[PDB]
């Protein structure tokens, strides 16, 4: 069946000079959190910014089916921590980067399990 | 800047509630002015953050598996900033349902799209937040009379789906208001009109009903109380402030583990009313939560 690949389509739209998805809901927090990638409550640290999950999910924002089997979303209802230097495009960050299964931090931005 | 600038907002003083003023036009001294918000923070994140900061000082009932419904949660941006704040503020395990006339993505457990009039629910709620506002209210062509529309629904929803001991926060403005809604505030242990310091240059306010008693504790004339609210806003300029936003250490709502009992109208004496009045008790069924949206069908 023809699968509409939107994950790469966005990487192509950006790489060709395109406006990143805005209106991502940034939250007010102490910035003294664990610094983990996805959390039930804002856990941004002094180097991060917390955002509402649903607002940072490409699938939710574009109203399209979710890759995860059953249509389960990993961001809706959670909060995603984004490095301040990459907070201008939270959606693009969640796609490109991956979360460490051990510590629960972003790999290359907090995960030091090696 | 008076000590009010350090509060999340300002509540209508008791002496203004006891007046009997006639409805005058609202003319704010700073109408139009905008507050300085923390870098990259949306107005509605700041607004809901101050509302929740104020709700923390009230005797809200907070049981395990608390039930919160949020009407008017959508925006022209397609996201729900206010719902994101409620998710942050409410204890984990709290059921949060939001709804709006237009489609939007939310962090709520469940979202209903459509006119609030089409929303049905078998169970009762512990907290109701309404940020509904009809854009047609901006067309003032006659006298400022009591508005109906979604307010009619909200009054019926509170009387039938609000748990005893439950609380409400309904958004109003100079022209977006209802007389029956002010009368219902008299069915709570306590009520007030709350103005956020970040939107102090707006006639906007949240009518807060604290601890629903199910019966009139006070006799309130809606037309008179709205005139009193306008008189208060016209005579008390509030200085725009976002200072309360820079301290989020005590933000989360404390889980009081309030008791939930399924009593009948015959087992409600004065002893029980005093517990409801202190957010020490919630009265409602504790069955599964079922919501539905009516779908009108056309050929
Ligand atoms: C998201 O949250 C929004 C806001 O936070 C909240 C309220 O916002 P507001 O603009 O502050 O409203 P207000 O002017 O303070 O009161 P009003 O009832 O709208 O008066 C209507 C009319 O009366 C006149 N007036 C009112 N006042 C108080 C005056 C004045 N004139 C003066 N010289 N001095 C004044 O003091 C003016 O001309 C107005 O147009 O409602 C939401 N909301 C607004 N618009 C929409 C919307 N939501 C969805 N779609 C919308 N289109
Ligand atoms: C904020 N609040 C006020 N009241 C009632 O309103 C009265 C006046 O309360 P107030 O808010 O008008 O002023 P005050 O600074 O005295 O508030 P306090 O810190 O509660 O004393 C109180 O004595 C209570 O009877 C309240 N009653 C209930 N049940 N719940 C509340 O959250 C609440
Ligand atoms: C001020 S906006 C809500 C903003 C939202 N609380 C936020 O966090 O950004 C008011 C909302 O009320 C909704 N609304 C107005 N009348 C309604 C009705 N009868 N039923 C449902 N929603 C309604 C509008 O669709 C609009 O999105
Ligand atoms: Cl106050
Ligand atoms: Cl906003
Ligand atoms: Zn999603
Ligand atoms: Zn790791």
């Amino acid at each position: 069946a023809f699968a509409v690949d939107a994950a790469k389509a966005y990487k192509d739209y950006l790489a060709s000079g395109g406006q990143p998805i805005t209106n991502c809901v940034k939250m007010l927090c102490t910035h003294t959190g664990t610094g983990q990638a996805i959390t039930v409550t804002p856990e941004a640290n002094m180097d991060q910014e917390s955002f509402g999950g649903a607002s940072c999910c490409l699938y939710c924002r574009c109203h399209i089916d979710h890759p995860n089997p059953k249509g389960f979303c990993d961001l809706k209802g959670k909060y995603v921590q984004i490095p301040t230097t990459c907070a201008n495009d939270p959606v693009g960050f969640t796609l490109k980067n991956t979360v460490c299964t051990v510590c629960g931090m972003w790999k290359g931005y907090g995960c030091s399990c090696d | 800047a008076s000590s009010q600038a350090w509060q999340p907002g300002v509540a209508m003083p008791n002496l203004y509630k006891m007046q009997r003023m006639l409805l005058e036009k609202c003319d704010l001294q700073n109408y139009g002015d905008s507050a300085t918000l923390p870098k990259g923070i949306m107005m509605n994140v700041a607004k809901y953050t101050q509302l929740c900061q104020y709700l923390n000082t009230l005797t809200l009932a907070v049981p395990y598996n608390m039930r919160v419904i949020h009407f008017g949660a959508g925006s022209d941006k397609g996201v729900a900033p206010g719902t994101a704040v409620l998710r942050q503020w409410l204890p984990t395990g709290t059921l949060l349902v939001d709804s709006d006339l237009n489609d939007f993505v939310s962090d709520a457990d469940s979202t209903l799209i459509g006119d609030c009039a089409t929303v049905h629910t078998a169970n009762k709620w512990d907290l109701i937040i309404s940020d509904m506002y009809d854009p047609k209210t901006k067309n003032v062509t006659k006298e400022n009379d009591s508005k109906e529309g979604f307010f009619t629904y909200i009054c019926g929803f509170i009387q039938q789906k609000l748990a005893l001991g439950g609380s409400v926060a309904i958004k109003i403005t100079e022209h977006s208001w209802n007389a029956d809604l002010y009368k219902l505030m008299g069915h709570f242990a306590w009520w007030t009109a709350f103005v956020t310091n970040v939107n102090a240059s707006s006639s906007e306010a949240f009518l807060i009903g604290c601890n629903y008693l199910g019966k009139p504790r006070e006799q309130i004339d809606g037309y008179v109380m709205h005139a009193n609210y306008i008189f208060w806003r016209n005579t008390n300029p509030i200085q725009l402030s976002s200072y309360s936003l820079f301290d989020m250490s005590k933000f989360p709502l404390k889980l009081r583990g309030t008791a939930v009992m399924s009593l009948k109208e015959g087992q409600i004496n004065d002893m029980i009313l005093s517990l409801l009045s202190k957010g020490r008790l919630i009265i409602r069924e504790n069955n599964r939560v079922v919501i539905s949206s009516d779908v009108l069908v056309n050929n």
